[PDB]
Parts: C-alpha cells; structure tokens; sequence
RNA sequence: GUAAUAGCGCCGGCCAACUCCGUGCCAGCAGCCGCGGUAAUACGGAGGGCGCGAGCGUUACCCGGAUUCACUGGGCGUAAAGGGCGUGUAGGCGGCCUGGGGCGUCCCAUGUGAAAGACCACGGCUCAACCGUGGGGGAGCGUGGGAUACGCUCAGGCUAGA
RNA sequence: UAGUUGGUGGGGUAAUGGCCCACCAAGGCGACGACGGGUAGCCGGUCUGAGAGGAUGGCCGGCCACAGGGGCACUGAGACA
C-alpha cells in the first residue's frame, strides 16, 4: 500500500522561565508509487508521536498524480511563499532528477523520470508544499479538452 | 528597471576580491623569515600559536602560520608559503609549507604526513 | 552590391559635401526589444544640389576624401526639417550636461 | 587495478548477497549465511536511518561492485547511457552486461566475474575468431564468444563447461557447449536481469 | 492616455473573470475583434458581440467558467487560467516560424499577428509564418 | 603556386593524409583551398584511397601542380588515364 | 615460465566512514559552524571503516551551485532601495475610421555563414581515450519575389483622450 | 581638433584616398561619449551552465604586430626584409 518517507524532523524550541522547552516537527511523505501522494507536517513533544502524527496527517490530504509513462504531462512552475518549484517532464532513463524534498515526494508519487529545479527560498517545508501544489495543478489533454468543451 | 532603462544603463557585472595576495596569483611563494614570534588566539581559544614574519619574493612582508607539533624555523630561514588563513590569528593569511626549503617536516608524524611533509617511516 | 542607404541631410555647411543622417533599427541581441540607433555619413554632392532637409539615398562609392565613402544617389523627398530639428535639438542639449546642464 | 581485496566483505556491507565468487557463494559460507551484518568493529550495532545520499550511495556501490568495475569506467558508461536514446536506467544496465568479461561469466566459461576477467585477460577467450584480451571490450549482438582452442584443454575450462551441461542460459544469449561457443543474441532488458538493484536511485545519485 | 489597447483588453478580461462577471465590455477596435475571434474559437470565451455604450462601439466579451466546486470555496475553476501580454510598446517581440513558442506543453495557446492575419501558434506553424507575438493564453 | 598535395592528419604512427588543393606557401597542415581526396598509407581499411577525380582534373585544369606522391595516388584513381 | 609496485585523502555536521589510548583552552585542528580547560566520534597514535587508486591529497586560478546584476529570471510602506516637489528638452511609449506607401514585422527562393569542435550515424587501433567517413542542425548579412494584421509614414475623416 | 573636415590643382602607387604637397574654404568630432588615462594582440572554438548566460582564446588553425630599442631606404613580382 502506502510507502512512507520522512523528509525532515527538527527540534524547535520555546521559552518559559526556568528555560527552553522543545517540540519536534516531522515532515512526512506518503505514497503508493502508483499515483497517490500525501504530505503531512506533524508536531509533537516527541519525535515518534511527531512522525506518527505526520504520517496520519499525510494520509489524509492525498493528491492524484496524472502519471504518463512514469513522467508528467507538462511543466508547471509553482511559487509557495518565497519557494518556487519547477517541474519538467522527461523521457525514460532520465531518472528523478531533483533535490531531496522534491524527489522524495515525486518518487512515492510514482514518478520515475523528471527534470526539476528549486528556485527562491529553499525551505524544505515550503518547497514541499510548493511541490504538492505543483502536482495538484497538473492537467491532462483529457481534462483540458473536457474543460474547453461547452 | 524598465526594459528601456536596462537598454540605457544595463546590468553591472560583479567583481570577487582575492584573499591571498601571494602576488602573481601564484600557487606558492617563497620568502625569508624575519621573526619567529608566537601569537595568542582570539575570542575564546587560548594557546601559543607559532607564527613567522616573512619577506616574500613577491615584494610583500607577511605573517604565516607554522603547522605541526614542533618546528625548526629561525631568523633567516628560507620558507615556502601556501595560502590559507587561521581563524584565531587575526593577520595570518598563509600557512608555511613544511618539508620545503628550511622548514623541516614534523618529527614522529605517523598520520596525515602528506601535510607536515614527513617521509614514510620504515616499519621495523 | 554597393550598399545603398537613406537618410536626411542634416548639414550643408561644406563644399560639394553633405551630412546625411541614416537611421537604423534592430533587435537588441539580448533583451530583444527593437532599439534604434543612427549614424552620420558625409556624402559627395558635386552639383551642390541637395539642400538641408532633403531625404536622400546614399550609395557606397570609391573614397572621395578621408571619412567620405558615399555619394548622393538620389532624392527621395524634399524639405522636411521636422527631422533636422530632432538632430539639432539633440546637439543643443549637449551644449550643457557637463559642468552646467542641458535645458528642457 | 579493479579493487582486488576481501570481497565477501562487500557482500556484507550491502547486506545483500553478491556472487563475487561464483561457487562457494552457495555453500553455506558466502558469509551472508549466518553473518549478513556489515564488516568491522561496529557491524552488530544498530543502524541509523540512512540519508537520501547514503541510500543512493549504497545503491550505486552495489550495482557497481557487482561488476567489479572502477567508478571511473562505471561513470563513463552511465554518462554514455544517459545520452543515448531510451530509458537511461536500463540502457545503462545493457551496456554493463555487454562487457566481454561479463558475457564470459554469463556464458558459464568462468565461475565468477573476476575469473572471467582473467580468462579474457590471459587470452583464453575469442570473439568471432580473433582473440580479445580486453575485459572492457563491448560485445555486440551477433557475436560468437568461444573459448581459446589452446585453452579448450585447460583443466579449469573443462570443469566449468562440464557443470555447464544442462544449466540454461539468459534469453539474450545461447551457447554450444560442444565447441564451447556461445552467442550474444541481443542487449538484455531490465526484466532479463534479476539484479538486486534499483537503477532509479543510481540515476538519481549521478543527478546530485 | 490608453497606452496599450490590446493589453487593456486582456486585463479587462483577466479582471472580470477573477470576479466571475458574465459579460464585460472593452472599447472596440478591428484588431481587438480579431483577437477575440481566436479566443472564442479556441474555446476560452463563450463568444463576444459588438455593442454600443454611451454611443461608442464596444465588444461584449462573454466569459466562461468551469462548474461549481465541492468543499469550501465553491468558486468555479477558470477556463482562462492565464493570459499575459508579451509584445508591448517599447519592447516589441517578433518571432520566426521556427521560434514560435509551444505554450503550456501544447495545452495553451499563443496569439501571433502575421502578415497572413491573427493566428494561433498552431495555425501560424501550419501556414509556416511568424510575426509579432501578441500574447499567451492557457 | 597552387598545389595538389598530402596533408598530415593522422596521429602518431597512425598517419592519414588529405589530398588537398592549397597554395605552395602554406603550412603542410595549414588551411587548404579545397579537399579532393584522402589517403591511408597503411591501408588499414578496404577503403584506403578516395580521390574524386572530377575535381582534381578541374584543379589541374588551372595550374594545380601535384606533389609527386600526390600524383601517384591521383594516377591510381585514374585521374590521368585518358582511354 | 615464477603467486608476483601501492598508495593517498578522509571517518563532528555539511559528507559515506567509530571505538580505545594519550593529551588537558596545552600541544594542536580549522573551508564554515566550531573543537581542546580529566569520558574529546573534532588534537596525536592505534584498531577498525569510507572514498579513490599510480595514484591520493594540498595550494592557486576559472565556471556551476548564485534567480547573489534577475533578457530567460529579482526588487524599492516598515528588511538595502521613490529623487523634496513641480515645469518641461532629448528620448521611450500611442484614442476611433478609411485610403496610399511597405521602413519595422512575417514568408519564399537564392548567395554567404570555413576547417576544427559540438550532435547523430557507420568505421579504424584487441576496447577506450584518440582518429577517419558521412549526415543533420545553426544566428547574421546580400539579392529577387510576396503578405499587410500590428508598429511606422502620408493623406483624409471622427471623437471615446486632451 | 589644423592635415583638422571638405574643395581645386599636383605628387606618389599596381590602385582609390589628406597618403603626401601648394592654394582655397571653415571647418570636423562629442554626452548615440569626442579628447585623455588604464588594460589588451583579435578570432573557429574551449570550460561551465537546464538554458539564457558567464568565463576563456595556452596547445592546433586564421589574421595582425614585433625581431636587443629607435629611425631609414636599397634590391626585387614581392621586404621596409
């Protein structure tokens, strides 16, 4: 079913008298490598509860990637915050050519051949959201034809 | 900037500044020792860093670090400079190449010998 | 083909010679917009025919003098100082922007 | 000089069986038998969540140590398989399987890939008659890869070609165990190889 | 003054659609009508029609949208997700038939103005011609 | 004086000439006026000597003076055979 | 016909590779963040490991990462950034309709655009590196012919700007 | 800025030309950057880069310049050799 990759887990701190008080945040990707990917960011007082919370959160909020021979239907560029992500389709044998965060998603996404590029802010967390959005916006000659019927 | 502006003034290309006027933009420069002092570290660090004023053939008079457990440098010893600052010693921008000219290599160096210019010890 | 050009006579101050101001256009090699530069050619006018304001066709010729390799092939349209004006007015701003400054 | 050093230790580091010895790598001793943990003072300690790099790194090292090839040569094959049309991933594997020294191994002449390397090296091999001692030699489709006549009598060659009786051969190959010949029918496809490899990550590793 | 009539129209359209206007008027010009012709044919707008506002000529542009949606924000997906001016006064942009862009991997178009009339990138390529790159829609 | 001669283009021990039409004064490996053939001294392949006799005859038609060795190759491709 | 040169860098994070001992803000390391003041995976050795291999590592210099001069592809309320405001020259840009011109713009043909290199194909040296042969792509400019939507120009008209 | 920009006559050359000379005119250039200072041989290509672009032009080929530094002509189809 769903494979589960963990993008990043950070320690993040907070202040009270007497001192610092940490929380952990975990970004987790979940996919079947078939065309379903979900991203979830879960925070908790412990690394595990965090990953688990993220996993669960990712599982809810999945995106349907219109794969086509392991690659994508067209190039989209998406800005999210100061993070800009760029996806370009590739032929077979190209590989998933992207930085970690983007890749990890694209892999479980089921993609197997793409050209990528992170531009602007490279905050993993924002590049992640940026990627997911880019995937959501993908369309197919089908959808497009459908959209312009009337 | 408007396109017409770009056409008028246009972008100005950025210019990098060297961090090693070993002049001649050379890989190494040889100089003569002047003072084999011993400076003290900065901010936190503490110790007796071994340094040396050097009169380069490049016309420059500089301060250079002397890596290694123990050296043999004196007043007028010929040396080779390789460039590389030392975070703790403000004013030292080059290291001295051990194993070249008058700077002998480090004795009893059984590891990173490539640096500290020490020949391969013959295992008895 | 001996190169042929069209411009305006912005100067009739010389003997048997005139200053033709040939305009030119083209796409900027990197920013693509069509920019427009211009150059002045000294053309040979034997008959002292062509007058200030004339639009003429210049033709690549055999050197006549130093800095003068064009002959007035022919007249395209007479009188029209509206052009000479631009050229002169532009020369006028030069009359400053140095230690003083060009009017407006 | 291609590696040359303890090899069942690589089997161990990749935590996966590597047939870098042909025989034995069966007889309860490939070490991956009752000792599949990495070599060294730390092998038995718990492993930490590998980094994306670590994973891509380990994957390439595997695919590569399988053919006992140098990174140097390995890389060039890859950059070659990247330019040529077709899914880089498999195209790459095709070229890896077209090495004369590999083929020899594939055709049973040698027990291991190392052994085959030597047979090719020491001249004991042929390619359409003319002998070829270049392990990196690229075999094309439609080439006979026979054992050198002078060597057909070699103890080693007789044993291996013997046990080779019955043993089937890759669907992109074929061999005449009689005259100790064999042919490279076509470039193997990703499916033809049961490689414990995921070229996906190998391509990605050279992407970085 | 009205510096760029064509750009003014693409914007009026971009602006109206973002608030989901049914119609939307733009001062009429032969050229602008030529563009709208493609917009309709390519199915980006229900269509348009000449009209007189305050006595002066205008072109009603009948906007088109996707269907209503689910979850929060039921606002319809736009049919015109994009529409950007390219050639602009003081930065004209012309292309050879070999340089005619391939908008949105083919799912979008590009309106050129050729000596053979206003055509879409595909139309232009067919007729094998180039020219000022008016805009890009998708 | 315009000539028809050979131009070293091989590599060490792997010479490969180019029957060329150049000016007598150029480097032997310099810029020629036209290529009209090639020659593999060691006949390492079944095709070790092409000559495009059509063109040669043209050059000779106007003063091209062949090096001896160049002529000997041009003869082989029957540039002179007048049957 | 003999089992028969190996090395060099690294193992705190970036970055793949960890334990003991010695040392005690010392001796030293250091590209950045930093490490050493008695438990140091960061100093020195050792064992083990990772990388690469007649090599390995350093220094110097160029490009990439750097969309960090941004044409592709950035910005200016408070982060660096609106000129103190106006009047106006040059310049950049241009309401609606018609007609002429065809300068920009687009198309066709033709000429030129070297060889080498880059790309694809086949071939030669046991492979490859290297080299050979062939093919394809490629701006720009000259010349002839053509188109006229848009920009320009000329003539005329109108009024939605002024 | 004065052979400087053009003109007329002439010299010189294989040949056009202020290239050079006599006389005449008043000019010529500049902010679309003249003049001056600094640096440099320039170029198919090469390195990098997704590209645009950036950097580069030693080896090889094309052109230019120089020959211990400065100036000069002779002989020649051709050299300022």
């Amino acid at each position: 079913d769903f494979e589960e990759k963990m993008i990043l887990i950070r320690r993040t701190a907070r202040m009270q008298a007497g001192g610092r008080r940490f929380r952990f945040g975990a970004l987790v990707v979940v996919g079947d490598r078939q065309g379903r990917v979900g991203l979830g960011f879960g925070k908790a007082p412990e690394v595990p509860l965090a990953v688990q919370k993220a996993g669960y959160y990712a599982r809810r909020n999945m995106v349907e990637v219109p794969l086509q021979n392991g690659t994508i239907p067209h190039e989209i560029e998406v800005e999210f915050g100061a993070s800009k992500i760029v996806l370009k389709p590739a032929a077979p044998g190209t590989g998933v050519i992207a930085g970690a965060v983007p890749r990890a998603i694209l892999e479980l996404a089921g993609v197997t051949d793409i050209l990528t590029k992170e531009l602007g802010s490279r905050n993993p967390i924002n590049i992640a959201y940026a990627t997911m959005e880019a995937l959501r916006q993908l369309r197919t000659k089908a959808d497009v034809e459908r959209l312009r019927k009337g | 900037p408007t396109i017409n502006q770009l056409v008028r003034k246009g972008r100005e290309k950025v210019r990098k500044k060297s961090k090693v006027p070993a002049l001649k933009g050379a890989p190494f420069r040889r100089g003569v020792c002047t003072v084999v002092r011993t400076v003290t570290p900065k901010k936190p660090n503490s110790a007796l860093r071994k340094v040396a004023k050097v009169r380069l053939t490049s016309g420059y008079e500089v301060t250079a670090y002397i890596p290694g457990e123990g050296h043999n440098l004196q007043e007028h010893s010929v040396v080779l400079i390789r460039g590389g600052r030392v975070k703790d010693l403000p004013g030292v921008r080059y290291h001295i190449v051990r194993g070249v000219y008058d700077a002998a290599g480090v004795k009893d160096r059984k590891k990173s010998r490539s640096k500290y210019g020490t020949k391969k010890p013959k295992e008895a | 083909p001996k190169k042929v050009l069209t411009g305006v006579v912005v100067s009739d101050k010389m003997q048997k010679t005139v200053t033709v101001l040939v305009e030119r256009q083209f796409p900027h090699p990197l920013y693509g917009k069509v920019i427009k530069r211009s150059k002045k050619y000294l053309a040979h006018d034997p008959e002292e025919k062509y007058k200030l304001g004339d639009v003429v066709e210049i033709i690549e010729s055999r050197p006549i003098s130093k800095r003068k390799r064009f002959r007035v092939l022919r007249l395209v349209e007479s009188g029209r100082m509206d052009l000479v004006e631009k050229y002169l007015i532009r020369r006028q701003n030069y009359q400053s922007l140095s230690k003083r400054g060009g009017k407006a | 000089g291609r590696y040359i050093g303890p090899v069942c230790r690589l089997c161990r580091r990749e935590g996966v069986k590597l047939y870098l010895k042909g025989e034995r790598c069966y007889s309860p001793k490939c070490a991956m038998e009752r000792r599949p943990y990495p070599p060294g003072q730390h092998g038995q300690k718990r492993a930490r969540r590998p980094s994306d790099y670590a994973v891509r790194l380990r994957e390439k090292q595997k695919l590569r140590r399988i053919y006992g090839i140098s990174e140097r040569q390995f890389r060039n094959l890859f950059e070659e398989a990247s330019k040529k049309k077709g899914v880089t991933g498999s195209v790459f594997l095709g070229l890896l399987e077209s090495r004369l020294d590999n083929v020899v191994y594939r055709l049973g002449f040698a027990v291991s890939r190392r052994q085959a390397r030597q047979l090719v090296r020491h001249g004991h091999i042929t390619v359409n008659g003319r002998r070829v001692d270049l392990p990196s030699y690229r075999v094309r489709p439609g080439d006979e890869i026979a054992v050198a006549e002078k060597s057909r009598n070699l103890e080693l060659i007789r044993q291996n070609l013997e046990a080779m009786k019955g043993r089937k051969v890759g669907p992109w190959l074929s061999l005449d165990v009689e005259g100790m010949k064999g042919k490279f029918l076509r470039l193997p496809d990703r499916e033809d190889l049961a490689l414990p490899v995921n070229e996906q990550l190998v391509i990605e590793f050279y992407s970085r | 003054m009205l510096t760029d009539p064509i750009a003014d129209m693409l914007t009026r359209i971009r602006n109206a659609t973002r608030v989901y206007k049914e119609s939307t008027d733009v001062p009429a010009s032969r050229f602008k009508e030529e563009i709208l012709r493609i917009l309709a044919r390519e199915g980006f707008i229900k269509g348009y029609e000449r009209v007189d506002v305050d006595g002066k000529p205008y072109l009603r542009v009948y906007l088109k949208y996707g269907p209503r949606r689910q979850g929060p924000d039921p606002r319809p997906e736009q049919v015109i997700h994009h529409i950007r001016r390219i050639s602009k006064p003081g930065r004209r942009v012309y292309v050879g038939v070999k340089e005619i862009p391939r908008v949105r991997r083919g799912l979008g178009i590009a309106i050129l103005s050729t000596s053979k009339g206003v055509l879409t990138d595909r139309e232009a390529r067919k007729l094998g011609v180039g020219g000022e790159l008016i805009c890009e829609v998708w | 004086m315009v000539k028809i001669r050979l131009a070293r283009f091989g590599s060490k021990h792997n010479p490969h000439y180019r029957i060329v039409v150049t000016d007598a004064r150029r480097k032997r490996d310099g810029k020629y006026i036209e290529k009209i053939g090639y020659y593999d001294p060691r006949k390492t392949t079944p095709d070790w000597l092409k000559v495009d006799v059509e063109r040669a005859r043209y050059w000779l038609s106007v003063g091209a003076q062949p090096t001896d060795t160049a002529r000997r190759l041009l003869r082989q491709a029957g540039v002179f055979r007048q049957e």
